[PDB]
């Protein structure tokens, strides 16, 4: 994988640096990599593909080294160069995707095509150039077995689920209390809802609790926790929980009381926020626990009054709610957010090539399936796929 | 690597290897003996040159023998003449000019 | 126990030594098993 | 830790190796390990302690070399090496504990106290010597991330949980269904009672299951499975699950018929056994599903059809229980196990010193939380502390 | 065998001495094996597998022998011997593997795999090394027809048996004496019942015997022996001898009386413990005979008195019943004890390459089939692969 | 004692090490100290036996040195060496069994037989090699006066003790309070009952103590703590204290409330732990402390009200237990375990060979009495011949 990073940093390196004009004194030490890099690679075979409908390809390297005498470059010089950059991209190109379209349900950290495994060999090992990208800097960290993180905007760590609990029910859903939510990517929404608006409740207060457990825990988030679930503030009519009929949910927003956000990583509160809204930080957590309360307006002018009575016909019914989202964060492992492009790197290679669905990852590579069973096994196989999906991407655009 | 084995000293596995007939590439720059001799290929004399590393403990006497057979060879008639196939066991590395 | 368990400060076992309610108070919100279970026993004891 | 490690190695073969009457062909190379040992601390300050009640202690080294002039140890040589052993083993005993007392949440595995920082310097690499026990050979293993391998008699992997599961009852717990269970170490009993003893049941068959995760995969386990659990056979008085009453238990035992225990790896069976009793093997797995069911039997005695009625009055409550111990086994991770003394030797030394209750473990070294929440950081923390007490474990007796 | 323990012995010592920094002087002797290993090695070809689904593989040895150091070896050494060491190991993993997925019906203490065989030619006799392993130990004593020794903690010696024996019976099953038991693994519990509580008996005294035969004889055994049978002890409902129906136990525990414990050899009473409970040893049987009593208590209190009269209806049936487990002890065969891995690693290595049954073990390596059957060519079959078993271990986690 | 397991020692690594083909490099020191230890033994003559049937033996020794100038070797040199080590062998487990089978009231530790009289002079010394044993280990720190220490795996502290306290009792055995226990090997069942239930104890709780002391002081002891007593939950028929008639005991088991266990050490609290389950760990403890309460519960459903009544006519009686087992502990005298058989060899010569019971241990070695009153007289004469019996185990199988 280093061997692999390292020709893909070097052809682009080429590609940038190797232009018409140019002081050979800019160049110099890439000419250097560049030539170590060909003799390295002279005289070795190599086979790609024959996964799905991945074309099977075989590489020859019968190269001649680049010039090292010129004071500035020419045309000459750019256009020798690019005839060996093209094929070595390409090279690099289907490498990559063999490695992406591959998996392994033991051991799926190491390579699993056989062109990666021929250059895990040490005589490779002389093309090392540069480890300085996120994803391999993490990697070289992991095998030195020191920290490693991601960091991450908006990371969808949340497995999509939208789904309510009713703790009081009745077959004609005329008189409800519960909580609905919506947990999905990097956002939680989250509303408490009773018909009755507490009216006899004790001390008229009622108590949701939400808690979301993540597969992976997050340090130094940023988050914006703000007051209202603007998702479940319109009038819905939802299906039963057994699906058999259908309810309605005619919402009227309240303030939710005593707002309390913990961050708890095994089961200890390290952060805990109590009625703040705005920009909060959780240093680390692994679990996200929302208390909020609906409490009855003690006073109330006509208007509200009438809204809520005290029996059992209930047109409005009171919901309070809270919004989660976590803008940024570390991990330590790799997970998919808004700004990178890996994930979709790799699912766009395997629905292209057609792979087969393999034994490790979920069809299609749903995210939410993978994120919702995030295994051992997964997370190493991911790991590899989206290192080799960023040295693809540092070449093809 | 005939260097790192001068260096070292110990011949173990050189001997053990040339005792026992077992594949083996010495890699360094030798300077080779070229005969132009079908009677000498057919005599298999490009075998008897190894013999002296395990009697000496030196490879600086090593001397490959290239067979360079061609038509201004003196014994060419022989592998004109007859039905078979040239053959050497050992190989020189070596490159052909530019 | 709450020494071996957790090694309280000096500043902490001196207080609850004395017996001071500023630290057992600490110590209840903090949520220790061992102060709570002490304290409940207490007011259980405490029947009639 | 290897360094640390090889000073202990070298200190026990020392102590073992070097008494008088012994040819010097039996230690001449152990006393060139002594030496070299020696002359790398010699000149070097080393501080300990200074947390909780561990006490600050200084250690200066300037010491000789022992002698090589002799064909056989007498009793001075014996003397002078083990007065300067003494001192050794002294220092090696409180670096060992002040890194056991120490935890960190990032870089768990590195070297924490000041002593173990210094020694992870490049110029005490001289001394190594060989790393031959388990635990610094997993050590060094996961430190190159290969496959580690941890052998436990009786591994403790299960928290503590005695609980109950009803899927029948009613206020007055007169005629309930369910099932019962004690997790505890490596060892659990299932039992799932029914009042009615399936007069009602289609089939007259009642199903039970029981679902145990492990938090850590093990392989290559022995395991022990009986047909009934001795731990629910008797009367009980069991609290509600509310806890508002109790309700009363008056088991009679049957045999469990169609017993089904399938040991599953990320959900796929890797094992499975049927009516199959006594010493079983599970070569991967994560997670133990235990099926039986409660048939009433065809054909009753007298004796037993005044015991089973139709009516609801019922006295005795049919039940079919399960035993499963894991006898040994292997896992990735380090567990406290049965056989090792290493969760008791960092738990006597924290408590001894009274260390104060740190940002990972939790208090006290408290087995059913640390196995509970399992998180690698934790892993991380314990291993080191386990190597720590394993090579204190090789001098201090 | 002796040279793939020379092998993997061999192996386990570079691994664990040839580390950075070690002086030259400790690992002296472990390169000159490691030379000569490489030496007889170089230009053997070797084949592996090719049975069930254990994938055909060719090793071929091509490597130079490892170097030397003036004082102190470092990270290029390592790194170059480890590349060696890292080929070797997974050849005698897949040696060993090749040889425990076989067997053989005639001649099991025969090699059965082509790489054995090639092993134990000639040739390769200067890789032996020492053998210092108990298994490899016991199998040069066992190929020398030298006494051998195993010692087991809780060995596996008894088929899995519960079953029970009713010496009076009658169709309603309502006046049963006899006695139930439990022979699992290392325990045997045995408890005799009588449900007229000896009323009707001679010196009102029942005598009950269990007579449990070994297959293998156990030396120097320590065995714990307690008075009760807890599994026996609570209410059953169990099926008649015939199938046809069931029938009531709701037993009521007595002390049991005269309790004699015979540890007998070839039917001759080696050792005799009289009413003796808690730790005994048996230095040499094949049977054990535990023989007791229930004597009616001569003056019983109104309570007691209420359990048994004098006529039929016997609602509380009197039971003594006995526990013995052998803590250790020591086998001149193999057997499946509860701290080893050898059983587990057998049957991983089978299930998980599919291996198809053979000639010789019961299906999936069950333990109670090969206990109650457990022939020379079985032990012969059974001693080679746990040896194998043991050898591959020292290299694999 | 030192020059016998020196004997034991070079003997056993001549039957590892000295084997067919392997290098002479690797047995080149094994040689010199099997040489130095024939001629350290050549022209002596030894006795031993003439206790019990123990048959008089007599030994010379003239045996010629072994060669030095073989390259690899040979059947030959194997044969040669194997003759030597027969008859050596055959002498080091005479010695042993005759030392095994002595005893002495006071200066137990010296040797006792004059084999081993004779091998303690200073001529002998030169036969030293290495004491790596864990039990020679303890005898050499033993003599040198510093601390020592046994690791044991359920280890054999409690002396057995199989009784019933009554606090509350009548001739009628019908309303009863106390406690019943077993402390057996290393686990103490203990069960506190009340057959009214606590209806009149004061606050509705029934107090209940348990102490079990220790000979010996453990450390650094890993235990499980449970919190119902199996062997004491079924109906018993006990005799009375006198013995003149028998008492009913038809338990129904509540939860044990307000359980504490304490582990001190000379009367002074070291441990505590309140109402906690599964692992602990008690880091130095010679006394344990079990206290747990009976409460009635305050709320019972009809079939758990029916069960206790207001008056006399007690059916079911309540009682609540605890188990505690003792997994491993490290103590500096030596104990029988589970684990080692040492106990069961020193027991097993004396019981073949009918040595007449000493002035020492209790006759046939029990257990039970020698842990009952272990005199410091028996700690002596019990480490000396379970050394001795180590000794003789790493030779004889
Ligand atoms: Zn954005
Ligand atoms: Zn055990």
């Amino acid at each position: 994988m280093d061997v692999l990073y390292s020709l893909s940093k070097t052809l682009k390196d080429a590609r940038d640096k190797i232009v018409e004009g140019t002081l050979y004194s800019n160049v110099s030490d890439l000419i250097q990599q560049f030539n170590q890099m060909i003799i390295t690679m002279n005289g070795n075979e190599f086979q790609t593909g024959g996964i799905g409908n991945l074309p099977i390809r075989n590489w020859n390297f019968n190269f001649g080294l680049l010039g090292t005498t010129l004071l500035n470059l020419d045309a000459n010089y750019v256009e020798t160069a690019r005839n060996t950059i093209d094929y070595f991209v390409d090279f690099v190109d289907n490498v990559c995707m063999d490695e992406m379209v591959r998996e392994s349900q033991r051991n799926g950290i190491a390579p699993q095509s056989d062109s990666l495994r021929k250059l895990s060999a040490i005589k490779f090992k002389r093309i090392n150039f540069d480890n300085s990208s996120e994803y391999i800097e993490n990697w070289n960290l992991q095998n030195r077995r020191q920290r490693t993180g991601f960091t991450f905007h908006k990371p969808n760590i949340f497995p999509y689920s939208a789904s309510f609990t009713l703790n009081r029910s009745q077959p004609a859903h005329d008189n409800l209390m519960g909580t609905m939510w919506l947990n999905a990517g990097s956002e939680i929404q989250v509303a408490g809802f009773d018909y009755s608006c507490a009216i006899n409740a004790p001390a008229n207060i009622q108590q949701f609790e939400h808690i979301v457990p993540l597969r992976r825990v997050l340090t130094t988030a940023t988050i914006t926790l703000l007051p209202d679930a603007e998702r479940f503030s319109f009038p819905r009519v939802i299906n039963s929980a057994d699906g058999a009929t259908t309810w309605f949910f005619n919402p009227v927003i309240l303030r939710p009381n005593n707002v309390e956000v913990e961050f708890l990583l095994n089961g200890q509160i390290i952060n805990t926020y109590q009625a703040r809204f705005g920009t909060i930080v959780a240093r680390n957590f692994d679990t996200i626990r929302l208390s909020f309360q609906l409490m009855r307006p003690p006073n109330m002018t006509p208007a509200v009054a009438v809204l809520f009575p005290n029996a059992q016909p209930f047109e409005h019914h009171a919901t309070v709610g809270l919004t989660l989202r976590i803008e940024s964060a570390v991990c330590e492992s790799v997970l998919a957010d808004a700004s990178e492009t890996l994930l979709a790197n790799v699912t766009s290679v395997r629905q292209e090539y057609a792979i087969p669905v393999g034994p490790v990852f979920p069809p299609g590579m749903n995210w939410t399936d993978l994120i919702t069973n995030y295994s051992p096994s997964r997370e190493d196989n991911l790991q590899r796929v989206f290192t080799v999906a960023s040295i693809r991407s540092m070449l093809i655009k | 690597n005939l260097e790192e084995l001068m260096r070292t000293g110990s011949y173990a596995q050189i001997t053990n290897m040339l005792l026992n007939n077992q594949p083996v590439a010495l890699v360094g720059a030798l300077p080779f003996v070229t005969d132009s001799s079908v009677i000498s290929l057919i005599a298999i004399l490009d075998a008897t040159v190894f013999a002296q590393i395990v009697k000496l403990r030196k490879v600086d006497t090593l001397k490959p023998i290239l067979y360079k057979i061609n038509s201004d060879s003196n014994d060419f008639y022989l592998v004109a003449n007859y039905d078979w196939v040239p053959i050497s066991t050992t190989k020189v590395y070596k490159q052909v000019p530019v | 126990n709450l020494n071996d368990n957790y090694g309280i400060s000096r500043q902490q076992a001196f207080n609850l030594l004395r017996s001071d309610p500023r630290v057992l108070r600490e110590f209840i919100n903090q949520d220790n098993p061992i102060i709570r279970n002490r304290i409940e026993q207490l007011i259980m004891q405490c029947r009639l």
